[PDB]
């Protein structure tokens, strides 16, 4: 029920002259906006990406962000001229700002900055501040940024008021896609394990939405505790993929099943039995010469 | 040019009010500052405007800023003679040292005193040394009168300056003319200018 | 500062030989964000290859998803070739349907 | 109050020469800036610095080098002086905030050579009898003529003490040959006193012009006199007649 809204900025500076800034916006695991360096305007990746804001209210925010993009670029190049030669090109700056929606009329905002891959600065209260363990040569650039009372005032406004106000409406406009249910599809395969005389059983689960899922190898009522749950891998159509593997001794596969529990299945779990007729036919349809197989 | 100041030049009578304008296209525009530059001196800050629609005062100086029209106005009320200078409009593009200043070319302000009783006259002054050299002094004419330059290669004409004989609370305008030439008569030295009908031309 | 990319090659639907599908190449955990990703069929480059917008996780590590329409067969070899500053040579990762 | 000093207040150089303009600041300001002022333009940024050892190019850096040896000093170096560098140079300093504190300015004249450098000739013209009887005021005119470059200070000295009361000297000098780039100049001044003051034979009036030409530091060799930095004066005595 808790949704985190994230504005991610990626800025690359190769030398004094060359630079590019690309941004993406997320509401939970759904991309809502895109702003390529090449593009003059913020793009909607959803039909409800404008939220409850008006075309007038939206253009006011878009102009502010257009001015910011231009300014940020020149301001980074200047703060580099201040740190010279303690910091030099190429420079990578990342920025993550947003708010996460809590139950009731409650929400906390954040603005984190990472420099050359490492988290270094945040906006907290009314100022920019370095994080503990941040390098000493960042104190003077943070002092010059804190001198700019105008930027500080608008950042406070965006974090305290604008972000929650906008996201409350964004949840309204996008409710149909956030609570969208896509059913998973599971299939089986096996590879040799790293250990001699062992096999690794693979249960593939793809195309489910939302992300929470339960995948377990079973033997009747007994959950195999060797089940290794893989990471969530994304699909191109906003669904998820997950693998769950199980190391077994060659010949122990018969009796094993892969159970999948998901909200979209309405209590009707997917139970995939290893040596069943469905599996045999599925396995015969995905045979190959094994050329360039991994090292399993 | 991203900062344009109007007018380029402005002549005001002493005690009268002055209006100086600044239009700019600088983006972003954090603040606008007005400077006074006394001739041959440096810039002295009169005032700074920072808000979207701002107003500011500092004695006889007052200024407005409209960030939507990108326009500032400087007002000088009851202009004194010491207000003769160049007034420069500066736009700051950041609220810190990361910013750049964008400077207007300035407005040259000339404050001219009244001269309660003009007594225009052209006098010939001879050198203290036994040289037979001389100068022509056009003096005591009204502050409105403009002294035109020499339309002749061998004749030199200076512009008008007002001197204060403070002890007698008396101000007077004067312009000098001279020539290397033989046939140089003072009675016609300043004829390229608008000479008052009442001008005294003593005979040599 | 410099990190090597992790490459994951997997299909959208259950693989059935001779049946059209989508091949995904998920490239993750790299730094800097400049990367070249190309998808290959029998050692040759596939032309119509789509890429998601570059993004990053809560731990600041970058990721991007490359995908393309393919048709698995018993003989056609599919791979994802990644050229990044962190590697001396491009890393080619073959699609292994059983893995 | 925050302040900045510049040296020299005026400088004369020749084409191909080397000029150094210095800036001193004791406000403990990290940031320092160099501008040039030209007619028809606003101040233009040449170079700037974010601290000791740092020098960054501005908008018009071509033909200029900069050096920030310490916090307090910032210099502008012209290794190869060109006449297009003739301008007024302003130095400024600041902290992390947006205000810059400007120095008083340096005037730099870049010449083709020094052959054309001349000291002013000075004359005092005596009040006319017609002004005396008509106004009961007496105006003395001082003419400083034939000087190049424009590097002079004209002041009036009555009975041994310099006066500033009743004086108006021309703001700008006159070109003696307007249609000529290296033209010699003329400048006038007037001192207006009472008729009774001029008519006092004990009253001694002296116009003083101090020229800044050349020294032993400048190489000069011509058949005419060296235009050495000198004091030129003209003087008149008041008279009963
Ligand atoms: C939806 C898709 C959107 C893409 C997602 C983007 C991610 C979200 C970013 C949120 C920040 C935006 C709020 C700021 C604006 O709201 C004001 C503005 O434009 N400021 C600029 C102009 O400032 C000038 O213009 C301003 C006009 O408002 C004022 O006049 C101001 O006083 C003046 O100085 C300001 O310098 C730019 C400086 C940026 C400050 C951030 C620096 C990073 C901090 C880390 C330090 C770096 C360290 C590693 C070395
Ligand atoms: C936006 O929200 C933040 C909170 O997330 C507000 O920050 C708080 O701002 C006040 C001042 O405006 C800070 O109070 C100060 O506390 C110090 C002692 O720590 C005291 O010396 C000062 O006199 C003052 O009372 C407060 O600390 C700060 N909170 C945090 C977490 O730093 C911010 O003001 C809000 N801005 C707007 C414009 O709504
Ligand atoms: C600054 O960095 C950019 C990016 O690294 C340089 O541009 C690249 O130059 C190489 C030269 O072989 C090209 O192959 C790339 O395609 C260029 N990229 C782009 C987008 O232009 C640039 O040359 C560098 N500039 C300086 C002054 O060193
Ligand atoms: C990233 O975006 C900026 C802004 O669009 C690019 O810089 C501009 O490029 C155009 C065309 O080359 C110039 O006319 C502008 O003067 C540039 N500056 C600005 C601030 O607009 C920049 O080239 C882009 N970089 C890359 C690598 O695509
Ligand atoms: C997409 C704009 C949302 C406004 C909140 C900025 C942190």
């Amino acid at each position: 029920k808790n949704y985190t809204f994230r504005c991610l900025q990626m800025s690359s500076f190769a030398n004094r002259s060359w630079s590019r800034t690309d941004s993406v916006v997320w509401l939970g695991d759904l991309q809502t906006h895109r702003w390529s360096n090449d593009s003059a305007t913020i793009s909607f990746t959803k039909p409800w990406s404008q939220g409850k804001l008006s075309n007038q209210q939206w253009e006011k925010l878009q102009h502010m962000f257009q001015v910011y993009r231009v300014s940020f670029t020149r301001d980074i190049q200047e703060l580099v001229k201040m740190m010279s030669p303690k910091e030099d090109y190429p420079i990578e700056i990342q920025l993550s700002a947003g708010c996460e929606m809590y139950p009731g009329n409650a929400s906390e905002s954040f603005l984190h900055v990472a420099f050359q891959g490492k988290y270094v600065v945040r906006f907290w209260g009314t100022s920019w501040q370095t994080v503990p363990g941040a390098p000493s040569w960042l104190d003077l650039p943070i002092k010059v940024l804190n001198a700019d009372q105008g930027t500080s005032a608008t950042v406070q406004m965006l974090l305290n008021d604008t972000c929650p106000l906008f996201v409350r409406g964004l949840l309204e406009a996008g409710k149909s896609d956030l609570e969208k249910q896509e059913k998973p599809v599971a299939w089986l395969s096996s590879v040799p394990s790293s250990a001699h005389g062992h096999r690794q059983l693979v249960c593939h689960v793809s195309g489910f939405y939302p992300k929470p899922v339960w995948v377990m190898w079973m033997r009747g009522d007994q959950e195999q505790q060797g089940t290794h749950r893989g990471d969530f891998l994304p699909n191109a159509d906003e669904t998820w993929y997950l693998q769950a593997t199980l190391d077994v001794e060659a010949g122990e596969e018969a009796g094993l099943a892969c159970r999948v529990k998901h909200s979209s299945l309405g209590g009707q779990d997917i139970i995939l039995y290893w040596g069943s007729l469905h599996h045999i036919l599925d396995a015969q349809k995905m045979v190959w010469n094994h050329r360039h197989h991994h090292h399993h | 040019t991203q900062v344009e100041q109007s007018p380029q030049s402005l002549v005001v009578r002493q005690g009268e009010n002055s209006v100086l304008q600044c239009n700019y296209s600088v983006t972003p525009d954090n603040h606008l500052r007005w400077f006074k530059q006394d001739t041959g001196k440096g810039l002295v800050s009169l005032t700074v405007l920072v808000d979207q629609k701002d107003k500011t005062s500092n004695g006889r100086y007052s200024a407005t800023l409209d960030k939507d029209a990108k326009h500032s106005t400087l007002h000088i009320t009851a202009t004194l003679l010491d207000d003769t200078a160049t007034y420069i409009c500066v736009v700051g593009d950041r609220g810190s040292a990361l910013g750049r200043l964008h400077f207007g070319a300035g407005t040259q302000l000339i404050v001219i005193p009244d001269i309660q009783n003009p007594d225009p006259a052209v006098y010939q002054l001879r050198d203290s040394k036994s040289s037979d050299k001389s100068v022509c002094l056009f003096t005591d004419f009204d502050s409105q009168t403009n002294v035109s330059q020499s339309k002749d290669s061998d004749v030199y004409i200076t512009d008008k300056c007002v001197l204060d004989m403070r002890s007698m609370d008396f101000k007077s305008n004067s312009a000098v003319a001279w020539s290397n030439k033989s046939d140089f008569a003072c009675a016609n030295a300043f004829n390229n200018s608008i000479i008052p009908e009442d001008t005294f031309f003593p005979s040599p | 500062i410099q990190k090597t990319p992790q490459i994951q090659v997997y299909s959208r639907h259950p693989p059935e030989n001779g049946k059209p599908n989508i091949l995904n190449c998920y490239v993750t955990q790299f730094h800097p964000p400049h990367i070249e990703i190309q998808m290959l069929k029998n050692g040759k480059k596939i032309p119509k290859v789509e890429m998601s917008d570059m993004s990053f996780s809560k731990d600041w590590s970058f990721y991007i998803l490359a995908h393309t329409e393919f048709t698995p067969t018993e003989t056609d070899t599919y791979a994802c070739r990644v050229k990044h500053a962190s590697m001396a040579e491009p890393k080619t990762v073959y699609w292994d349907r059983d893995m | 109050e925050a302040a900045v000093t510049q040296s020299p207040r005026n400088k004369v150089a020749v084409t191909g020469g080397k000029v150094t303009l210095s800036c001193n600041q004791t406000n403990n300001h990290n940031n320092m800036y160099w501008y040039r002022q030209d007619t028809g333009h606003g101040l233009r940024l040449i170079h700037y610095s974010y601290g000791a050892g740092s020098t960054e190019k501005g908008d018009i850096p071509d033909g200029y080098k900069a050096s920030r040896p310490s916090q307090e000093n910032f210099s502008l170096i012209l290794e190869l002086a060109t006449p297009s560098q003739t301008s007024v140079y302003f130095c400024a300093s600041g902290d992390e905030g947006y205000t810059q504190y400007f120095g008083p300015g340096t005037r730099l004249l870049v010449l083709e050579d020094l052959k054309n450098v001349f000291p002013p000739e000075v004359a005092v013209f005596e009040p006319s009898e017609a002004e005396i009887s008509h106004t009961q005021k007496a105006t003395l005119v001082c003419l400083a003529t034939g000087f190049y470059p424009d590097h002079v200070e004209l002041s009036w000295w009555v009975n041994g003490k310099e006066v500033h009361s009743g004086v108006c000297t021309d703001p700008q000098p006159l070109k003696e040959q307007p249609a000529l780039n290296d033209s010699r100049y003329a400048l006038s001044s007037r001192l207006r006193v009472s008729a009774t003051f001029w008519q006092n034979p004990r009253n001694h009036f002296r116009c003083q012009v101090q020229f800044y030409g050349l020294s032993e530091n400048d190489e000069w060799t011509q058949d005419r006199a060296k235009p050495v930095t000198q004091i030129v004066s003209a003087e008149a005595w008041g008279r009963a007649d």
